[PDB]
RNA sequence: UAAUUGCGAUAACGAACGAGACCUUAACCUGCUAAAUAGCCCGUAUUGCCUUGGCAGUACGCCGGCUUCUUAGAGGGACUAUCGGCUCAAGCCGAUGGAAGUUUGAGGCAAUAACAGGUCUGUGAUGCCCUUAGAUGUUCUGGGCCGCACGCGCGCUACACUGACAGAGCCAGCGAGUACUCCCUUGGCCGAGAGGCCCGGGUAAUCUUGUUAAACUCUGUCGUGCUGGGGAUAGAGCAUUGCAAUUAUUGCUCUUCAACGAGGAAUCCCUAGUAAGCGCAAGUCAUCAGCUUGCGUUGAUUACGUCCCUGCCCUUUGUACACACC
């Protein structure tokens, strides 16, 4: 029937979930395009996925992705860890993988960072951060 | 269509900065390679990296991001990397209208050239100081230089109608020759006299 | 039970010690593996102390001090003051 | 015989038994053939108490917090009203259960 | 008609109540902790 | 091809429709321009002329993108910090008058209408055809 | 200016 | 990682007693141990079954001073 | 240290006439020699950049920079 | 002045007070016979290369 | 080896505490069990763009399907499984599957013997003494605990262009809420502002709440002048809370515009989601946070050592010290 593929993307507290449909090579995130949900100076982090692949491997493939928790820069990197792990799930389950093995070998010598997650967070204390409160006369 | 315009002038040939490439790298010296690295290169600086987990592992990082992270200093200026990543941007685009070579070309001799080569150790003499005017590691004279242009450069421009944007930018130019103006060579030669002197 | 117990002899006249030593007598018939008895207050004097009893196996690091352990306390008052008393029973 | 969709609510401080409480239930209602809804998992309530240790003041300054976990554990079936009184049967200690007709 | 959250710390006080009672009155006859199982209109101890 | 709100940035577009709203010229005015405060967290007015124009403007484009919304949201959404003096800042609100009125003003211009059977206001039929409009006049313009 | 006491020696 | 004395107990008398049914798998250890013994944690029984399979490593590699399996 | 906010023809002269040698002109370089104000030096800028000599490189709202055509 | 690269081919502890000075056996990758015994003040791993102006001057131990 | 943790030699053998073991939590399980106060897909109805099949959208289904995200249970695997370079052994470092192997990270609990350490002002726990009807008991009115030539501690806003001001863009988590009297509060209207009035929802994954917070980003104004940085001090006016606001409880509007250019001898804290920057929730509360306990956003320079100062542990050694180098 239809083909498609459900992927998701996780930060510190930023969740991206992700659909991928077999369409004809449309890209929007979160509902605005591609050009306007980032940063300024970071919406050069979105494109890398895309430029160092080729645009010619994007024919057929549509992405909806919606994103929410966190902030700003946790946003942009769960949208481009799920951008990765979209493409290869797609790739590996409907198409011959001689495409999803370089894809994967190259993107993955680029970045390792595109499969695995960074776990990052932050641990209590009866204190503050780290800091105690300051001492009188040592 | 899906990808902008500028950057479809660079994506048809190898993967580079946008506005400048990294081929044609220095040909000056030697025994400060194999701790800065080049080989894999970036398009910004900003990069959430595992580097601060074992010793030697700031050895294999992009300098770019180092410079922005030492430029951000004194209290104030802690987490904004968006500020620092476009004013490091933009003190590479200044100096590179007074130069016709490379930002990068410039920047790395600057680096290459304000490294002190010796150091005085402090050991106790019971209220006196027997320096015994050590050597200095490569990584160590790397890790000062980056120090002393962003000090030079945070230095200058407090107090003064000058903005950081170009200021930043004019100790690279400076710095490239032996200028022996700027505050790197200032605290360097001092340094060095003083090893000289109590060797 | 047996600090009641504990309880109802030093109301009445006798000795501390073998009314604490009756105790951890009883509490080795039933079973128990080990048990142990801490008495505080003024031994016969103006300058107050304290005495252990103790026999079998003890704990005092885990969570299991919560529940394997069954522990009391309870206040006595005498002609002149108070002694306190505290027991612990840890339970197979 | 007019089914009324009832819904029952439970409240405990342990979690044990009243896994075990639906366990038995799931299987005491399907035999009758009655057209079952699954045991949806209603999030943990966690409370939580700071307090100082200490009862004087005296000496360094020390906190300790102190905490609590609820559950809830949500089920409905769809029965008349006068089938779910022999059908809640045999309840332990502990657990309440607090009946809804949601007519 | 009360929330179970208040609820909950009410039939602890309840709990407590009743022990230390019966430590007051019936430490003499060998008081070892007490159980309370509540049914609706009638309860039990 | 067609275009959509979502195709044109935000900013630029805010401009156009500012502009296009300048050739109309009619929105009833209480006189509140140059005295208002816009804000208790603010301490200066705005030196732009057309800062009620843009504004109006501004909440409808919130209210297009969201289903419903009422004063309080528009209230909380615009406020920020306070320079309380030497206490560490807080947040707070901006203005209710200004901004209740400027939206109470953009129901008769056929924009957006009320929605009484839950609250609030929605956007309505021919309201959106003029942003729908000038999305074509703006995304084209290139 | 001159201070005793403690643990000095010569 | 230094182990205490309730592995070791637990390790020579499971190697002695039962040598040659079980061999240097640690895969096979670990489903082993719960039918010949009582261990009330999941992570003990991994203690115990990863230090098995490494000793029976030397055990096919000559023999070790105080264990002398049947 | 105070500058000057009017530009006279005694300033207008050395800038049609300077202006063609500088490989970057700038708000701080203009209130360094120029000796004037920095309100005056922005207003330099954007009289300037229309009557086409000059070409933008970069743009932003708190810095701007220009150099030759 | 004739300043010349010499490449390090051995670490030996950690000497000094504080730590700061270590004990390095280096290479002088020009003769590769020679070998003398210097004092270095940051990390080293093998194969790393310094810079060294004057070569008379030894180090204690 | 983090450890009296072990390998082993042995006039010692076998045992008991502590560490560890243990428990909670962050991690991870494209399986099993399930889910309209949780979601997704599917089918429709259906607005606008472009017709186009399309795109941005909105509504319905209550056995249309799913659970992939989400939740919560049971058991999985974490044990280094395997592997490299050392060693007979105890043991340490790295890689691949794996998020991990530094004990994965951080906590709870945590030995014998002790201090003339703190508390009779927590307790209807308590000895002795004292006043007990001109009461040290209880209670009502008013004031005080905040009173100021001065030295000291824990903190907040600042000494500006790596800045201030004005418009626009726009991203969280842990928690809290209705009585025998109103508790968090949506929507509508009036109101510069603080506030006032009127319907309505929520005993709560349903409503407040998507808590669309701050930081931050874009476009402009100001231009190094203690100035538009900085807001101490004080006058006038308008409001809510409480029986009662003066030595104003607090908030709002106009005006007044001090000191302060990175701070002497000295001195505190800290190893990765860490320091610092910034805000939020809860507590005490009719109202007031510059306080504490937690929660989240953005997130760094240099080291992975040693016993030099100031201290800790084991052995040998010296003593005229045992209230023990005060
Ligand atoms: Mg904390
Ligand atoms: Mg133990
Ligand atoms: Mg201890
Ligand atoms: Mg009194
Ligand atoms: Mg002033
Ligand atoms: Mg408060
Ligand atoms: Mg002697």
């Amino acid at each position: 029937s239809v083909q498609a593929v459900q992927v998701f993307g996780k930060k510190k507290n930023a969740t991206a979930v992700a659909r991928c449909v077999q369409g004809k090579g449309l890209i929007k995130v979160n509902g605005k395009p591609l050009k306007l949900f980032a940063p300024e100076i970071l919406r050069a982090k979105l494109y890398e996925p895309i430029l160092i692949l080729g645009t010619d491997k994007f024919a057929d493939v549509d992405i909806r992705i919606r994103v929410a928790g966190g902030g700003h820069t946790s946003q942009v990197y769960a949208v481009r860890q799920a951008i990765a792990k979209s493409i290869v799930a797609y790739y590996a389950k409907y198409v011959d993988e001689h495409s999803k093995n370089l894809l994967k070998q190259e993107l993955i010598q680029f970045d390792r960072s595109l499969l695995v997650a960074d776990p990052r967070r932050c641990e209590p204390k009866k204190f503050g951060g780290r800091g105690a409160r300051a001492r009188f006369q040592k | 269509d899906v990808l902008p315009k500028e950057v479809l002038a660079e994506v048809g040939s190898v993967k580079l900065f946008n506005r400048w490439s990294y081929d044609d790298i220095e040909i000056r010296d030697i025994s400060l390679t194999d701790y800065i690295q080049i080989r894999a290169p970036v398009y910004i600086p900003h990069s959430a990296g595992r580097y601060a987990v074992k010793r030697f592992r700031k050895a294999n990082c992009p300098i770019i991001e180092r410079l922005t992270n030492s430029l951000m200093m004194h209290g104030r200026n802690n987490g904004k990397k968006l500020m620092a990543v476009r004013i490091v941007a933009h003190a590479f685009e200044i100096i590179h209208l007074m130069t016709d070579q490379n930002p990068i070309q410039v920047a790395v001799d600057a680096i290459v050239n304000c490294g002190p080569r010796e150091d005085s150790t402090r050991i106790g003499s019971a209220g006196t100081v027997r320096r015994q005017a050590v050597d200095v590691s490569p990584l160590r004279r790397v890790n000062q230089a980056i120090a002393l242009l962003t000090t030079g450069a945070r230095e200058a421009a407090f107090r003064n109608v000058k903005t950081i944007a170009e200021c930043l930018a004019e100790e690279l130019i400076n710095a490239a020759k032996g200028s022996s103006n700027s505050y790197a060579i200032k605290k360097k030669d001092e340094l060095e006299r003083v090893a000289k002197s109590n060797r | 039970a047996q600090c009641e117990s504990l309880r109802y002899k030093l109301l009445n006249g006798l000795a501390v010690r073998r009314a604490c030593y009756g105790v951890l007598r009883f509490i080795m018939e039933s079973g128990a593996k080990g048990c142990e008895v801490v008495v505080s207050g003024k031994l016969r004097a103006a300058r107050a102390k304290s005495m252990k009893f103790t026999d079998g196996f003890m704990i005092h690091s885990g969570q299991p001090a919560r529940e394997f352990i069954d522990t009391a306390t309870r206040h006595v008052l005498l002609r002149q003051g108070v002694l306190g008393i505290k027991v612990k029973i840890m339970r197979g | 015989p007019k089914v009324h969709k009832i819904r029952i609510t439970l409240t405990s401080r342990k979690v044990q038994s009243l896994e075990k409480v639906c366990q038995e239930l799931i299987e005491r209602a399907k035999n009758k053939d009655l057209r079952v809804k699954g045991p949806v998992r209603m999030p943990t309530k966690t409370l939580k108490i700071t307090t100082r240790k200490t009862p004087c003041g005296e000496g360094s300054k020390t906190w300790d917090a102190y905490e609590m976990r609820i559950h809830k554990r949500l089920i409905d079936l769809t029965a008349p009203t006068e089938i779910v009184k022999q059908i809640i049967i045999n309840i332990e200690a502990g657990v309440e259960v607090e009946v809804t007709i949601a007519a | 008609q009360i929330s179970k959250k208040r609820k909950f710390v009410a039939d602890g006080v309840f709990y407590a109540e009743l022990n230390e009672f019966f430590q007051r009155e019936l430490a003499e006859e060998g008081y070892s902790g007490v159980e309370v199982r509540v049914t609706p209109t009638v309860t039990d101890i | 091809g067609g275009v959509t709100v979502r195709d044109v940035d935000a900013h630029k577009f805010v401009a156009a429709y500012a502009a296009f709203l300048k050739r109309q010229g009619k929105l009833p005015v209480p006189g509140w321009v140059d005295t208002v405060k816009t804000g208790n967290a603010k301490e200066l007015p705005p030196q732009d002329i057309d800062w009620w124009y843009i504004r109006a403007a501004s909440v409808a484009r919130h209210v297009y993108l969201r289903k419903t919304v009422g004063v309080g949201r528009l209230r909380k959404v615009h406020g920020s910090a306070k320079n309380r003096g030497t206490r560490p800042s807080h947040h707070v609100d901006a203005s209710g008058s200004v901004d209740r009125k400027i939206m109470q003003a953009l129901e008769k211009i056929q924009v957006l209408e009320k929605d009484e059977e839950r609250g609030g206001r929605r956007i309505t039929q021919q309201g959106q055809r003029d942003l729908d409009r000038i999305a074509q006049t703006v995304a084209e313009a290139d | 200016r001159r201070g005793g006491f403690r643990g000095r020696g010569k | 990682r230094v182990r205490t004395k309730t592995v070791k107990k637990s390790a020579k008398v499971i190697i002695e007693k039962y040598y040659p049914r079980l061999t240097l798998d640690f895969e096979t250890n670990k489903r082993v141990c719960d039918e010949i013994a009582v261990i009330s944690s999941k992570r003990l029984r991994n203690k115990i079954a990863g230090y098995t399979t490494h000793l029976m490593k030397r055990i096919q590699r000559g023999p070790v001073r105080g264990i002398s399996f049947k | 240290a105070q500058h000057s906010v009017i530009l006279d023809k005694a300033t207008s002269d050395k800038l049609y006439k300077d202006v063609q040698s500088y490989r970057l002109v700038t708000v701080a370089t203009l209130v360094d020699r120029l000796k004037i104000n920095g309100a005056l030096a922005r207003k330099c800028l954007k009289d300037l950049e229309e009557k086409g000599l000059i070409r933008q490189v970069v743009g932003h709202s708190k810095m701007k920079i220009y150099t030759r055509a | 002045a004739p300043v010349k690269f010499v490449k390090v081919t051995r670490v030996l502890g950690r000497t000094g007070s504080r730590g700061g000075v270590t004990q390095v056996r280096v290479e002088f990758m020009d003769d590769t016979t020679r070998s003398i015994i210097r004092n270095v003040k940051g990390p080293v791993r093998e194969n790393d290369i310094l810079v060294l102006l004057e070569s008379e001057r030894e180090a204690r131990r």
